[PDB]
């Protein structure tokens, strides 16, 4: 199977990112669940983006201020102004990264619940509003190409 | 909020220009 973009599908967007928030969560020692090299890539490009975030700003999730009710426009309005004049891989590492912080938060304020909605959330702002752009710049293949090495 | 997804923004600008 070598004609075809890697995780080319909706549905291989949603393995992705609930893999992404199972690994974020691992980090915290939380326990949740709901294209390898995709997985990896990403999970490495997510540390090294957090990494680089943290050396220059405060905790993301010092930001956030989450409630049931509030945190699906909270993450809507993130997400929106993120990609309101475009699309690149670097954006795309930081809505993940953004997206795994929310679930963090989520759990660590004692609304866990809320992480299978975000993973919803993340999911369906994938496919909607990134999945046209990453087949359009060479597919999730053209992220392991360009951010498969350490650094 | 705005300052959270300017501060997400420029740090994914600069790594996708490292990439490059």
């Amino acid at each position: 199977g070598s004609m075809a973009h890697a995780g080319r599908t909706g549905y291989d967007n949603r393995e992705i990112v609930m893999k992404y928030i199972h690994y974020k969560l691992s980090q915290r020692g939380y326990e949740w669940d709901a294209s390898e090299v995709v997985h990896l890539t990403l999970r490495q490009a997510g540390d090294d983006f957090s990494r680089r975030y943290r050396r220059d700003f405060a905790e993301m999730s010092s930001q956030l201020h989450l409630t049931p009710f509030t945190a699906r426009g909270r993450f809507a309005t993130v997400v929106e102004e993120l990609f309101r004049d475009g699309v690149n891989w670097g954006r795309i590492v930081a809505f993940f990264e953004f997206g795994g912080v929310m679930c963090v938060e989520s759990v660590n304020r004692e609304m866990s619940p809320l992480v299978d909605n975000i993973a919803l959330w993340m999911t369906e702002y994938l496919n909607r509003h990134l999945h046209t752009w990453i087949q359009d710049n060479g597919g999730w293949d053209a992220f392991v190409e360009l951010y498969g090495p350490s650094m | 909020m705005e300052n959270l997804s300017r501060r997400l923004k420029v740090t994914g600008d600069l790594f996708d220009i490292m990439s490059g």
